[PDB]
């Protein structure tokens, strides 16, 4: 605990940057802490993240279940969602995009395909997925005076799919689901300008997750335009039993 | 003024009939002695800290009454600056909002917001909808159907 | 497995309006069907007047462009605030090839790269107009004899505040070298979003010197006397009109959050009122009786809802001091001139009096808080109409069903949240976003996120992870530890650990290394040694 | 031209480049304290070099932050200390 008098704002900030005397500071290492294997780990953490607080959790997410159809009103009217919160974000963009999104979608239009991705990944790459983005939506290809001299072909691509889409019939195409979009590879600036742009075009519906508690900084105020985000707090305490597997946690 | 007094020898009968003179349980009234108690050797003044734990718990405790009736907001802390020896209406709320950065993370501050169910001063199922961002939450601009119910309880 | 891959395409296999029931699950869906219907016609009547306001900026902005551009150096242009976005054209003139040659801080990596590109977009433009070349400076110098005509050269050198300047000077020192031709004139647009002298300390003095005989300067930005948010503001003035009322406290959240943008205020002002306007149209149940068509749908929940109102508060107390349906039907009609009125002063002022520099939402938030004459007490000019455009507002009776106002803070939790302060208290008072409905430890223990957090809060600099995680053991429970973990004999292992007399010190190491980790992926905590893995700095703090 | 947010964080960035970290409760720090605590006591000498015609230091985010809410200008309810939100990291990345 800290001697401190303040806890809050830059009083709690200033007041806990004491230069503490090298005769108080403890020598402890993790070489007394208790040893552990990883099987254990693993058995104990899947007994806590399926049993412990899961009434709570389960309830939380019953009600904000209830939010769905304003979501979709959301995506409708052309904003990007970005969900932020305390916790994994995995299961509620699945099931919110999947089991609720595109049947929507895909009813009011007359199913929608789902692209996915994994931003906790760190060998999430732009290339491969703009490469799928024209499996699924087909664009024009650049013509030679597009290409200009040795510039990136993507981002001259999605601008002339912009300059494309403004005048196709505003119905959705495509839902893109970003999980974690503040991960390694994907914060990016080239990735994040690619998705600006993406998300310029109206007919693709863009649904995002952050969990850096710094990562509005990554976007400034052409990307914030570009993105044109309606925030969403959904803070359930989850696990995070997917994400937690692409970093070393034995170390 | 009382507030200016700095290094007050407290006794414990003095805070435990202050804490009676508000209407607080005895559950609460010892939690403040214990929260007073444990934190008594490191105060510059007492009685800042005193008046903080007895506002905070009793705008908790008597939420209820206060939803209802607006103007006991306006006596309550008023009742501060009859004893207190303080002119001073800022300062008062200072106490509160000071204590506020000392009390929030405590477990037995957290059962009591849980047993009165009072959350930043509404219930939960207000601020769980305040959180997700609803649009249908009830805004604050319409009157209360139960104060209305109370007006035409008024008439008749 | 799906969750190790970077990206999966997934068509759900599927076996129509996102407007829900409201007045508690009692609205009829024909209700449904005309707020749908009738917030699309509201929506297409705002953007449509959005639509033709933004092809007039940038049809403005080209015709002066166009202006500054035609009427032995260069032709500066410097423009300021400009996010660059315009698509600028020229003029097809006979026995002169007119080239725009575009360039980026991406195209700028050297001078060399930039004449290569500048080379290369300028042949390519002169065949398309009508053996290869070196793309260099010299088919600049043999333009007339490849081509037979003069050639006109306008550079646009786009975000100037992100190139680098040295390899920007010397681009235009290279540049000058064309001077030395007849046939050859050169034109320069720079992008500004910072200022003049900015770039001005950032160029050498005789670069300054050469730009001097010939430079003009023009405002670019969505702020050039307000005169393109005013229209804008206006057009859902020209939308709402009879049928809402602004509030004043939304006008001035408006106000403030377009104090707080730059670059780009005026989309941001289309957000908050398409938002503002989309919260209303998801709310109320009251917006059927906006079309007035629809007044003989009122129910028992309408007017046990509508007799909750402020103003029929304050009548019926009036009333009753003094000595419901079809009093509510009739006193629909008025049209509540406010916004005529505005635009008639508004007209007024730029009509005669010459007065241009003035904010229409400025002045419509001192109409609605009846502070007008203060408002227009700061030219100094119109003082001779104090009573000729004085203006009292009537507050009209159960008004507060038919608005937009901000109270509820759903405009700044939707549009501008406290981000990392959501995310800490979030952390730190967590009874708030968890129910409070495992029977006997969910009640006495935290979830192990929200009690770290509240052991961080309390520390200094650094922080000892071996005593952290004693201090994080000593908030825990030994006994309901046990006592739920073996709550389940399907899974022997977990009956096994906790037979080991080392049980409740191994559980609270797993929780403690994965909540430890969950907060380095997070961003609140910091292991400032790559290896060793002892000690911890905070990153965050509550409340800043 | 340039917005509010964006030149007090310019005035914060200058003073966390050009003032050391240790010299910051000396300068900003106003709160009464409920807890028994010495403030910063401030430097003893004045620096013979100016530190503004030298090249600038290096800073954290979270110092940036502090100072910016510290400089910015301003019951129950309210809270008048401006909170970092969405507008503040973006005029940041600006």
């Amino acid at each position: 605990k800290s001697a401190s008098s303040f806890l809050d704002t830059f009083e709690g900030y200033f007041d806990q940057r004491k230069i503490v005397r090298t005769n108080a500071k403890s020598r402890h290492t993790m070489s007394m802490a208790p040893d552990v294997t990883r099987e254990e780990f693993s058995l104990v953490s899947n007994f806590f993240n399926e049993n412990f607080q899961k009434r709570p959790r389960q309830k939380l997410f019953e009600i904000q279940k209830k939010m769905f159809p304003q979501y979709w009103f959301e995506l409708t009217q052309g904003f990007s969602l970005l969900f932020y919160g305390v916790g994994s974000k995995r299961n509620f963009l699945e099931e919110f995009a999947i089991d609720y999104l595109s049947p929507k979608i895909a009813y009011s239009q007359l199913s929608i395909p789902c692209l996915i991705l994994n931003g906790y990944n760190p060998s999430c790459n732009y290339r491969d997925v703009f490469k799928e983005i024209t499996d699924l939506l087909v664009p024009a290809e650049l013509t030679r005076s597009e290409t200009k001299y040795w510039g990136n072909h993507v981002i001259l691509q999605i601008q002339k799919m912009i300059d494309f889409y403004k005048n196709q019939p505003l119905d959705i195409k495509l839902i893109l689901v970003v999980h974690n979009l503040d991960g390694p590879s994907i914060r990016k600036n080239t990735f994040q300008t690619m998705l600006s742009f993406l998300s310029v075009i109206r007919q693709i519906a863009i649904v995002a997750s952050t969990d850096h508690i710094y990562a509005p900084l990554l976007w400034d105020n052409m990307k914030a335009q570009n993105y044109n985000f309606v925030f969403h707090d959904i803070s359930n305490f989850e696990p995070s039993t997917v994400e937690s597997t692409f970093q070393d946690v034995m170390k | 003024s009382l507030l200016v007094k700095k290094y007050c020898k407290m006794t414990t009968e003095e805070i435990i009939r202050l804490c009676n003179d508000f209407e607080l349980p005895r559950e609460v009234a010892y939690k403040i002695v214990d929260e007073y108690n444990i934190n008594a050797s490191r105060l510059v003044c007492p009685w800042q800290l005193v008046c903080g734990l007895v506002l905070n718990c009793t705008f908790i405790v008597f939420n209820e009454r206060r939803r209802k009736d607006p103007r006991i907001d306006h006596f309550i802390v008023s009742k501060m600056c009859s004893l207190m020896l303080t002119s001073k209406v800022d300062d008062v709320i200072e106490c509160v909002k000071l204590v506020k950065e000392l009390i929030i993370g405590e477990k037995w501050f957290r059962d009591l917001q849980i047993r009165y169910d009072d959350f930043d001063g509404i219930r939960y199922d207000e601020i769980i909808f305040r959180k997700l961002g609803s649009m249908l939450q009830t805004t604050n601009i319409l009157v209360t159907d139960d104060q209305y119910n109370i007006w035409k309880k008024r008439i008749e | 497995a799906d969750a190790q891959r970077s990206h999966y395409t997934v068509y759900p296999s599927l076996p129509h309006i996102p407007f829900v029931k409201l007045l508690s699950g009692k609205e009829s869906e024909v209700n449904v069907e005309k707020r749908w219907e009738l917030y699309h016609q509201l929506h297409s009547h705002f953007h449509d007047q959005v639509d033709h306001i933004i092809d007039n900026i940038e049809a403005d902005l080209k015709a002066e462009i166009s202006d500054l551009l035609y009427s032995r150096c260069f032709n500066t242009i410097f423009l300021l605030g400009s996010d660059s976005t315009t698509k600028i054209e020229l003029k097809d003139e006979s026995s002169r090839y007119n080239v725009l040659i575009e360039l980026t801080p991406k195209e700028s990596p050297n001078v060399r790269m930039m004449l290569r590109r500048s080379m290369y977009k300028l042949y390519s433009a002169a065949d398309a107009e009508e053996n290869d070349v070196s793309y260099d400076l010299s088919l600049v110098e043999n333009f007339k004899r490849l081509f037979g005509k003069d050639l006109a050269m306008v550079f646009n050198f786009k975000d100037v505040d992100s190139i680098n300047f040295n390899t920007l000077d010397n681009f235009i020192i290279l540049l000058k070298s064309a001077f030395k031709y007849d046939h050859v004139k050169i034109s320069l647009i720079f992008n500004i979003n910072t200022n003049l002298s900015n770039i001005e300390k950032n160029l050498r003095q005789s670069t300054i010197r050469l730009l001097k005989r010939n430079y003009h300067k023009l405002d670019v930005s969505s702020n050039k006397g307000f005169k393109y948010g005013n229209q804008i503001f206006q057009s859902f003035l020209d939308t709402v009109d009879g049928k809402l009322n602004l509030s004043d406290r939304f006008v001035e959240f408006i106000l403030s959050k377009m104090a707080n943008n730059t670059n780009h205020n005026l989309q941001l002002l289309t957000k908050m009122l398409d938002y503002s306007l989309m919260s209303y149209f998801f709310q109320n149940a009251f917006s059927v009786f906006i079309d007035p068509v629809n007044v003989d749908f009122l129910n028992d929940d309408y007017l046990k809802i509508l007799s909750r109102c402020p103003t029929f508060m304050f009548f019926v107390e009036g009333l009753i001091k003094q000595h419901l349906e079809e009093f509510f039907v009739e006193f629909l009609v008025r049209e509540n001139p406010i916004n005529g009125h505005a635009k008639f002063v508004a007209r007024f002022l730029e009509e005669e009096l010459n007065i241009t520099n003035f904010n229409l939402i400025e002045l419509y938030h001192n109409l609605l808080i009846g502070k007008l004459d203060s408002y227009l007490d700061r030219w100094s000019a119109c003082k001779e109409y104090k009573d000729r455009l004085h203006f009292e507002p009537i507050d009209t009776i159960f008004q507060e069903l038919f608005t937009l106002d901000n109270r509820s803070g759903l405009l700044t939790q939707s549009i501008f949240p406290s981000y990392k302060s959501n995310i800490e208290d979030n952390l730190l008072s967590w009874e708030q976003v968890l129910p409070s409905l495992s029977g006997d430890l969910d009640k006495i223990m935290a979830p192990v996120l929200g009690q770290l957090f509240k052991l961080y809060r309390e520390a200094n600099m650094t922080i000892n992870i071996y005593d952290f995680y004693i201090a994080f053991r000593e908030t825990l429970p030994k006994e309901e530890i046990l006592n739920f973990i073996r709550k389940d004999p399907s899974n022997t292992k977990l009956l096994e650990l906790a037979e080991t007399p080392d049980a409740f010190d191994k559980v609270a190491l797993i929780l403690f290394m994965q909540a430890i980790f969950a907060f380095e992926n997070m961003g609140l905590i910091k292991f400032q040694s790559t290896k060793s893995y002892d000690l911890v700095e905070k990153c965050v703090w509550r409340g800043i | 031209d340039l917005s509010i947010i964006s030149k007090y964080l310019l005035i914060a960035s200058y003073i966390c480049s050009y003032l050391e970290p240790r010299y910051d409760a000396s300068i900003f720090s106003r709160k009464t304290r409920i807890i028994q605590g010495r403030a910063a006591y401030g430097r003893r000498k004045k620096k013979e070099v100016n530190p503004r015609y030298l090249q600038p230091s290096l800073f954290a985010i979270e110092r940036l932050l502090a100072i910016f809410q510290a400089i910015f200008p301003i019951a129950l309810r309210e809270e008048s200390l401006m909170k970092a939100n969405i507008e503040v990291f973006q005029n940041l990345s600006e």
